[PDB]
């Protein structure tokens, strides 16, 4: 008969462990539970992920297109990019009211470029998806030169 | 909640969904008043 | 049969979800829906309440007499838990296995320390508070959360609280009952 | 009013007195259509008044607000509710229109003519007139056809609808390219209803939904014009009963299937019934649990690929019966689940564990942990766990209310089909009152049958 | 302005309560709809006026 | 569709917030004896959602 | 299908086809087997697809020899080992070292004998370490117990959890039947596998070949003798 | 609690408003 | 691979056909029995005028 | 052995069902 | 039945009587998938995975 | 009529023989041990949580 064994896991909560426990207690608001309050309260964490989102777009999405990996390019545009709509509203809701319409107007057309890139990646049209991506990166730089 | 120009009328709103249960009961009152002819 | 009026249209007396308790030398706030168990798991048990719903959710206090006056005299917090490692139970299966998944060979249970602290109270005595998640090979309750806290009182006696909550009940609201009981533990 | 001996119907079947009373029957329907609009106005404002923004929409017992949220009124990215006033306008415009429908329903039931045959010959109808019945059938298909174009115009032109599969998370998306391919649109209809097919409950994107409503909008405008300018052909005279109770029973069997379809639609589908608004599906919450303990135990130092379960199949990742890397456990039955939080982790060959050991996003484990504690199991008094669970939370999923109500309504209206189709076929044959007792047709048959 | 909207909506409730009771009474009395025709028309044209007043007053809030 | 039967478990509570058992709590003890033993090798995870 | 031909399909197109149970065939690349550059390589997308399951069954007859017999498969398409991580080393002359660490490296599989006997096994190569020239990378893996220690038999007893006796027979609760109630043996056995690299595509860093393994079947937690099962078929990896 | 009391007053004025039609139409006239 | 499958378990094929002979089974058996019904339609009544169903 | 007895009791019960339908005592009228 | 690769006997020829014998439901790995005879490789794979149940219940 | 003894002898001498009968016998062991600490309070039996029967992860 042997005792149980311990493991030094006191730093997993520092990294990522207590994150699914915040999303399961029904005493917090859902904006605290879904991660929406924490994104609005800290501007730099959105400014980290938005610069990370263009690192997944400007460099990581064309590579799946010349090799025609469609289901790895459909979901490249949804995995870490899957917060970018919520992020580009928080970075645009820190501006002047005539600067916010300039921000949300540029943000609206970048949405229309990604949703057109998604449909290009949906019918597997490589000649269109390689063309819709260069439009998408140009509308991406227009938003990020406005909200940050 | 409701828009705040209507939140004093929110006591009436809590009674509004159950009203079609009273419409099937009113058919039984009307038929009781004609003695179920 | 003493005649006291029924509580018609009356104010409640306890919505806190906690009952204040006073044993011998300690005081804590027990989870109000828990009831006393007539079990002595360990040498030194004073009280041991368990949940009415399942007996995995429980707490226990342990008062060992010791020769030392401060909790720092037991060494550091890492060297303290290896001495009091009997709180987590013993693996009664000394069988050989490599087919259980997410464990070392021949281990059907693996405790994982997740948090330590060194908090104190208004008297000055520091505590050694622990937070573990003990997983098993069958993986009942999705694991078991352990809330160990220990201190030595003013009578050279080591008071150890251990709150055990199954992980299935942990995210479903037994964290509020356990942490509220765990923070309320004060040894006078 | 009317009594029994002048009709032959008692008080408990007295709406059958106004079968051949066209005007009274019109006020019966318009007043009833007032009630559907009145309930939709009243229960909308009840749900607007009891909406709390620091709680999910599916936690609050809201079944009508997720329908207006799916259209995209007042929602933001990720299912966040921006404002509640678009849900308030939908409640009042039904609650005010119900008085208009209630007025003419009370009018034609009390003051308006009993049979509108001789005075208003356009609206008059006899049930056996097969031209006039198809004429009224054609008028309402054009109304259903133009109603189906309202969803297409609102998705293509009037702000868009909520796409839960949108890149960047779910928000409102103008559906610029609806799928008008007949091989795709009519491929759902001839698909099998079973696992991996789900007939039309697996429609996985909004472009097929809006493009399918283009088809159902044009065919009902064309099929309405078809029935206005035609009468039923002699093979259709040969097959149908042409009474008013028959036409009811035809509608009862058609609508009892539709209750069964919307039962399995709201339970399984998460595209037309988005999980941000309706909560997780049955398959979604069970797959969310296996995903939650897979991320819980990677961080606690465990190879979830090489982790063997107690049965030997694989505790976290196993293989589908067609060869896809899926989640292990009893949720192997829901391996054909697709979700917008899960599909970013899924490659061709099932789930991609290279993508799943390194690229689990923090928003995915936010959302999948939400879905595990909001599984569509509850109780009848809205407790919210398995039957072995204490009174802690207050939750039954809307999917659990929408499927259970519409199986029961779909079951009774199949019973209403069997009632009225048996009766109308027998009442047209003459023996619905009983055996004639003079020529009993068994007595003219050869015994030892 | 808010308070004139709530007075106009309270008035809409009383007029609607006058119609929910009165209009079935006027209809199913014998020769009551010919005698009380202009009362119900004044009731409906007031009720319909009060709906479009409250809707326009909602724009000013 | 998992609507389930009435769940009156820990419904009767006295003063000081303590649970008085009922016959429904005894049905629960018979209920949760079956569910910890049914399909005894299937479940890798604590919630029988399937 | 090649690797790039699989990855050019969406998930709904490959679903239900059986393509997901297959290793990518290496259509480009030659059998020259030398132009593979020497040195160390980390071994991702390492996947092993079997083609035959033969099992060394003792003969039904009295004087019959015991050989490997052809079988038919009971589990449907759950038998390919896929997406295994590890390290691949080659020498200057052709001596190669194959090693895998993580991945889906086990596959529980029931196969049925001609005669009606269902023998189950987990097809594994887990913790493989094999050395040798490119025609043979002879090495041994471990076969864990087919059921875990917390597996429970129909009478509710097992290794880690369980009664440890026959509780429904209270007079003969512990008796001569201690072989199948008293210890549930979960000791892991060992199997040997032979890999042979057949094709190299060095411009993409992709290598494939044929494998041959022999492993024990299943001991029913220590209640039946385990039988030997010879698994052949193809394999594939990506040297990057 | 005035918000709970008005909900009861709104209930009684409506739960009577159906039989109020049936009682009044029975007394004056009588064509129900 | 090990065995031989038909491989249509979750593919969503129209009426579950994957060999084109299965579609001609559907049209052949429907067409043979539509034709037997059509030729035999001379014994079912000529419901040619408008008021010629089982009506009420 | 007992499975032979089980099927004989199941075949024998389905035999009586066959005789009770197709060899029933026919109901004579009047 | 349970999809965990332990088989459950329900037949008279596999040691069952009239009370304890049953036609066992379909495998949990199949789920709600449609599993006729022609979607199996062998007839014994159909028999292993609870194939006879879904043919009885559908008819 | 608790036990079929010919199927208890077989299921104890064969660790892979499972019927719906032997599933029912295991479910009755679950009912007996989990209610009788509260169903029969006169017995005054306390069961520690590790001695009650329990499947995997429930
Ligand atoms: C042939 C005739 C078969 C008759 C019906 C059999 C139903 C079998 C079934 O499994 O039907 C279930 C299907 C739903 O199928 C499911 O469809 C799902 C689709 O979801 C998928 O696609 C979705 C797209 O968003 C989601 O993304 C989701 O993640 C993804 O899993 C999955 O494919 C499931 O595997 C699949 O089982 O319902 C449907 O198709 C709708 C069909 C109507 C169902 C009627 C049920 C009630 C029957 C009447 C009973 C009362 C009679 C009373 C008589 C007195
Ligand atoms: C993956 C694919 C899966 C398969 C596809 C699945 C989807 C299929 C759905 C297709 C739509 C089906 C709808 C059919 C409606 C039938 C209704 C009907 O009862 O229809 C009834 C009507 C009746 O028509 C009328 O029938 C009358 C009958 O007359 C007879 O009787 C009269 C007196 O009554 C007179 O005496 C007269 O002389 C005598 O001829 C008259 O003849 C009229 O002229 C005539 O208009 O039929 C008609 O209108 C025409 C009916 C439609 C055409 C039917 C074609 C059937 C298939 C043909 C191809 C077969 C291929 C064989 C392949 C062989 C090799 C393998
Ligand atoms: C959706 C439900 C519904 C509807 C629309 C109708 C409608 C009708 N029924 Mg039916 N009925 C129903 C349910 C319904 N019934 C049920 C559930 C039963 C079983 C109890 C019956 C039993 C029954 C019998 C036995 C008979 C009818 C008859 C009638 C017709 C004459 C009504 C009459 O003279 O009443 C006069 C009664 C009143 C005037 C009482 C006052 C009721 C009013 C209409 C309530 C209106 C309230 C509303 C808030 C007003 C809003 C006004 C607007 C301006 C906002 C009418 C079309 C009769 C028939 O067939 O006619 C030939 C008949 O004999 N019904
Ligand atoms: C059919 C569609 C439908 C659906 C899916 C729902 C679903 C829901 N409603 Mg809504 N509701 C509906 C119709 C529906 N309701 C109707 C018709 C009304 C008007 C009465 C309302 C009015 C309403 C209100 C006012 C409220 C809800 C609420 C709710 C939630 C919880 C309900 C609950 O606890 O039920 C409990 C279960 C039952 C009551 C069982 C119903 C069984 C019926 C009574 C049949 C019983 C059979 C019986 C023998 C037949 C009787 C006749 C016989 C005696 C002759 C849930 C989201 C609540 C909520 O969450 O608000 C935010 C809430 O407050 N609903
Ligand atoms: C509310 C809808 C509605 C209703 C009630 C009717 C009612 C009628 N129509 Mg009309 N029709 C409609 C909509 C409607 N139509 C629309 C929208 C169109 C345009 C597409 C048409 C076009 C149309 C034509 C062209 C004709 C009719 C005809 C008829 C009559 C007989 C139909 C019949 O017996 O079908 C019986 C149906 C069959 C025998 C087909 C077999 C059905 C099985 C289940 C297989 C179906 C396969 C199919 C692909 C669907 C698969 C999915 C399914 C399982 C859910 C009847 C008066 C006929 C008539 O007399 O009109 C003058 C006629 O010739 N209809
Ligand atoms: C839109 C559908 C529809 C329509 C228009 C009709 C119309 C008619 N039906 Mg049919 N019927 C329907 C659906 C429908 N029915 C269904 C679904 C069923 C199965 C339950 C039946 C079963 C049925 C029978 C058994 C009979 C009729 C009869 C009639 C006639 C008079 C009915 C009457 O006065 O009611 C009077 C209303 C009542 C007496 C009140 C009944 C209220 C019950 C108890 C339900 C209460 C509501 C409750 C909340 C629902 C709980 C269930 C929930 C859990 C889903 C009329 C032609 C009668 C007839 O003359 O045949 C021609 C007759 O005998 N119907
Ligand atoms: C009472 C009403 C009950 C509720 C009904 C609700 C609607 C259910 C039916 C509508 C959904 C199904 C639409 C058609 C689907 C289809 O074509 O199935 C096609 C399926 C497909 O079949 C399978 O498909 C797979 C590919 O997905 C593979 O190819 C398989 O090999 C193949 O067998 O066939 C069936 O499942 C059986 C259909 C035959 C039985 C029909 C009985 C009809 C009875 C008389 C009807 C007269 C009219
Ligand atoms: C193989 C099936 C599965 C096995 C089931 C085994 C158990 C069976 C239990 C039921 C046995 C029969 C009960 C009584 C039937 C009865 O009284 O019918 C009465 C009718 C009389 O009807 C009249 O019979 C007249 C002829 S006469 O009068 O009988 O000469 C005739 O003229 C007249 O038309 C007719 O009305 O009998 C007959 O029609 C024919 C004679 C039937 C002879 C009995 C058959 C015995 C079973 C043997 C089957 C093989 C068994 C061995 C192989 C397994
Ligand atoms: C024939 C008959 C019948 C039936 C009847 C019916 C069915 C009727 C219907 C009716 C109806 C259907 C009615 C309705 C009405 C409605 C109304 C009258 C409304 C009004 C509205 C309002 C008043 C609103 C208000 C508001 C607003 C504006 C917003 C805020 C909130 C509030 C709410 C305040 C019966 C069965 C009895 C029996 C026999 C006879
Ligand atoms: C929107 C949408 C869509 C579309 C849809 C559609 C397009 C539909 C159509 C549909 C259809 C198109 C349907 C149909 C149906 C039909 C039916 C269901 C039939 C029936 C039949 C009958 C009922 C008959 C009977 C009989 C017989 C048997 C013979 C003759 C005579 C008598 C009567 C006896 C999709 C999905 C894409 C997506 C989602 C959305
Ligand atoms: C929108 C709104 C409104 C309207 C409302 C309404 C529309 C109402 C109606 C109501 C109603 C419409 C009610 C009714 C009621 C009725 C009742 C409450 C009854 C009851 C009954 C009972 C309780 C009894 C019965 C019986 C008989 C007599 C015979 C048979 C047997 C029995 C005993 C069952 C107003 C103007 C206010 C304004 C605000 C909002
Ligand atoms: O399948 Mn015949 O019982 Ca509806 O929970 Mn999960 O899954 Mn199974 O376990 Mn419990
Ligand atoms: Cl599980
Ligand atoms: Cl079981």
């Amino acid at each position: 008969l042997t005792p149980v064994d311990l493991f030094d896991d006191r730093s997993v909560r520092d990294r990522g462990f207590d994150l699914i426990y915040e999303a399961r207690d029904l005493d917090l608001p859902q904006n605290v539970r879904e991660g929406f309050t924490q994104a609005r309260a800290s501007l730099d964490e959105t400014k980290k992920r938005v610069k990370e989102s263009e690192a997944r777009i400007d460099a990581d999405l064309d590579v799946f297109i010349q090799k025609s990996y469609w289901t790895e390019a459909r979901e490249q545009l949804r995995r870490q990019v899957g917060t970018l709509r919520f992020d580009l509203n928080t970075l645009a809701s820190t501006k002047e009211k005539e600067a916010k319409k300039a921000a949300l107007g540029l943000r609206k057309e970048f949405i229309q470029a990604v949703e057109d890139l998604d449909f290009a990646l949906r019918e597997k049209d490589q000649a269109s998806a390689a063309k819709k991506l260069e439009i998408t990166k140009a509308k991406l730089d227009s938003v990020l030169a406005a909200v940050l | 909640k409701l828009p705040e120009a209507y939140a004093p009328f929110a006591p009436i709103v809590d009674v509004l969904p159950v009203i079609p249960v009273f419409f099937i009961l009113l058919a039984f009152v009307w038929q009781a008043a004609v003695s179920f002819r | 049969a003493y005649g006291d009026s029924a509580n018609v249209f009356g104010k409640v007396t306890n919505k806190s979800g906690f009952v204040p308790y006073a044993g011998d030398g300690f005081a804590l706030l027990l989870p109000a829906k828990w009831n006393p168990s007539k079990e002595n798991d360990f040498p030194g048990v004073i009280l041991r309440y368990e949940d009415n719903f399942d007996a995995v959710n429980n707490l226990v206090v342990i008062a060992q007499d010791t020769d030392k006056k401060a909790i720092a005299d037991f060494g550091s917090q890492d060297k303290f838990l290896e001495s009091v490692s009997y709180l987590l139970g013993k693996q009664a299966y000394s069988g050989e296995t490599q087919s259980e998944g997410g464990f070392a060979p021949n281990r059907v249970s693996a405790a994982s320390l997740l948090d330590v602290s060194t908090t104190t109270d208004k008297k000055g005595k520091t505590y050694y508070k622990y937070e573990l998640l003990v997983r098993s090979a069958d993986g009942d309750e999705g694991g078991r959360h352990q809330l160990i806290g220990a201190t030595v009182g003013s009578d050279n006696k080591l008071y150890i609280i251990k709150i055990q909550i199954g992980d299935k009940r942990w995210f479903k609201g037994a964290k509020k009952e356990a942490m509220g009981a765990f923070d309320s533990f004060t040894v006078v | 009013g009317r009594d029994q001996e002048t009709t032959g119907f008692a008080w408990w079947s007295g709406n059958a007195r106004l079968i051949n009373l066209s005007g009274k029957l019109l006020g019966a329907h318009v007043a009833h259509a007032g009630l559907i609009v009145f309930w939709a106005g009243a229960m909308n404002l009840f749900e607007v008044s009891h909406f709390v923004p620091e709680k999910p929409m599916y936690e609050q017992g809201l079944i009508l607000l997720p329908h207006i949220a799916t259209l995209g009124y007042g929602v933001g990215p990720g299912g966040e509710i921006i404002d509640t006033f678009p849900y308030f306008v939908s409640g009042v415009l039904h609650l005010i229109s119900s008085a208009v429908l209630g007025f003419g329903g009370v009018y034609h039931s009390l003051i308006g003519p009993e049979t509108l045959e001789e005075s208003y010959p356009f609206f008059g109808y006899v049930w056996k007139d097969k031209n006039k019945m198809t004429n009224i059938l054609g008028y309402h298909l054009i109304m259903l056809g133009l109603g189906a174009w309202l969803l297409v115009w609102k998705a293509m032109y009037f702000g868009g609808v909520y796409d839960t599969w949108a890149p960047g998370g779910g928000d409102v998306r103008v559906i610029t390219n609806p799928t008008t391919n007949a091989a795709v649109i009519f491929g759902y209809l001839v698909k099998s209803p079973f696992g991996g097919d789900g007939w039309i409950c697996s429609v996985d994107n909004m472009e097929d939904i809006i493009g399918g409503h283009i088809w159902i909008g044009t065919l009902e405008i064309l099929g309405g014009i078809w029935h206005i300018y035609t009468t039923p052909w002699p093979w259709a005279r040969r097959a149908f009963v042409w009474s008013g109770e028959a036409y009811l029973s035809y509608s009862l069997g058609a609508i009892g299937v539709m209750g069964f379809i919307a039962c399995c639609m709201s339970w399984f589908n998460n595209t037309a019934y988005p999980s941000e608004f309706y909560g997780p599906t049955g398959p979604e919450a069970s797959q969310s649990q296996a995903f939650t303990f897979l991320v819980r135990d990677q961080r606690l130092g465990a190879n979830v690929a090489s982790a063997q379960g107690p049965t030997g199949l694989g505790k976290y990742l196993m293989r589908s019966p067609t060869g896809e890397i899926i989640f292990g456990g009893e949720t192997m039955r829901f391996w054909d689940f697709r979700g917008p939080w899960l599909e970013p982790l899924r490659g061709p060959n099932g789930l991609d564990l290279n993508k799943l050991k390194n690229d689990i996003q923090p928003w995915q484990e936010r959302r999948a942990a939400e879905y595990m504690t909001h599984a569509p199991l509850g109780s009848l008094n809205s407790v919210g766990g398995v039957a072995t669970e204490i009174n802690a939370v207050n939750f039954v999923s809307p999917r659990s209310w929408l499927a259970c109500s519409h199986f029961c309504l779909g079951f009774f209206f199949f019973i209403g089909h069997l009632w009225h189709a048996g009766r109308a076929r027998a009442a047209a044959a003459g023996f619905e009152k009983g055996i004639d007792r003079f020529d009993e047709p068994v007595l003219s048959m050869r015994p030892l049958d | 302005m808010t308070s004139i909207l709530q007075v106009a909506l309270l008035a809409l409730i009383f007029v609607s309560f006058a119609l929910v009771v009165g209009v079935p009474v006027v209809f199913a009395t014998p020769n009551g709809w010919t005698d009380n025709k202009g009362a119900v028309f004044s009731g409906l044209s007031l009720w319909l006026l009060l709906v479009f007043v409250v809707g326009i007053l909602n724009s000013f809030v | 569709f998992n609507l389930n039967g009435f769940n009156f478990n820990q419904s009767v509570v006295d003063s000081q917030g303590r649970v008085l058992n009922t016959w429904a709590d005894i049905i629960n003890r018979a209920n949760l004896g079956m569910e910890v033993m049914h399909e005894r090798n299937a479940h890798n995870f604590p919630l029988d959602l399937a | 299908l090649t690797f790039d031909e699989i990855q050019g399909l969406t998930y709904l197109q490959v679903k239900g086809s059986g393509i997901a149970n297959t290793c990518p065939v290496l259509e480009s690349g030659t059998t020259n087997l030398k132009e593979l550059k020497a040195g160390s390589y980390k071994l991702e997308n390492f996947c092993i697809e079997p083609t035959s399951f033969t099992v060394k069954e003792e003969s039904q007859f009295k004087g019959g020899e015991t050989e490997f017999v052809k079988t038919k498969l009971m589990t449907r398409l759950t038998y390919t080992l896929d997406a295994m991580s590890g390290s691949f080393k080659v020498g200057s002359d052709g001596s190669a070292e194959l090693k895998e660490d993580d991945g889906i490296d086990y596959a529980a599989t029931t196969v049925q004998l001609p005669g009606g006997e269902r023998v189950a096994f987990l097809f594994t190569i887990k913790q493989f370490d094999g050395k040798g020239t490119l025609d043979g990378i002879k090495g041994d893996f471990l076969v864990p117990s087919y059921r875990g220690s917390s597996f429970l038999d129909p009478k509710g007893r097992g290794g880690s959890t369980g009664y440890d006796n026959a509780v429904a027979l209270p007079a003969r609760a512990d008796a001569e039947e201690l072989l199948k109630e008293n210890v549930k043996i979960t000791k892991a056995l060992k199997g040997s596998a032979v890999f042979s690299v057949a094709k190299v595509d060095p411009v993409t860093g992709e290598i494939a070949g044929v494998f041959e393994s022999i492993q024990p079947s299943d001991t029913d937690l220590g209640a039946k003798p385990p039988k030997d099962i010879k698994v052949t078929g193809l394999w594939y990896a990506q040297l990057k | 609690n005035i918000e709970l009391a008005l909900t009861l007053v709104s209930l009684v004025l409506v739960v009577s408003a159906g039989p109020l039609v049936v009682v009044l139409l029975s007394a004056r006239g009588g064509n129900l | 691979l090990v065995d031989e499958r038909m491989n249509g378990d979750g593919t969503g094929r129209p009426f579950g056909v994957n060999d084109p002979v299965l579609g001609w089974v559907l049209l052949g058996v429907f067409g043979t029995m539509w034709a037997i019904w059509f030729i035999g339609q001379k014994d079912l009544g000529d419901f040619e005028d408008a008021d010629d169903g089982l009506k009420l | 052995m007992e499975a032979l007895v089980y099927t004989f009791l199941l075949v024998g019960t389905l035999g009586i069902i066959f005789f009770s339908i197709f060899f029933r005592d026919p109901p004579r009228m009047i | 039945i349970d999809g965990i690769r332990e088989p459950v006997s329900g037949s008279l020829l596999y040691g069952n009587n009239i009370i304890t014998g049953a036609v066992i439901p379909t495998s949990n790995a199949i789920g709600l998938h449609f599993y006729p005879i022609w979607e199996a490789a062998s007839l014994d794979e159909w028999l292993y995975n609870g194939g006879p149940y879904q043919l009885i219940v559908c008819h | 009529a608790y036990d079929f003894v010919s199927q208890e002898i077989r299921a104890a001498e064969d660790p892979e023989f499972e019927t719906f009968y032997t599933k029912n016998i295991l479910l009755n062991e679950g009912i007996r041990a989990w209610m009788a600490a509260q169903d029969q309070p006169h017995e005054r039996l306390v069961f520690p949580e590790e001695v009650l029967p329990r499947g995997n992860a429930l």
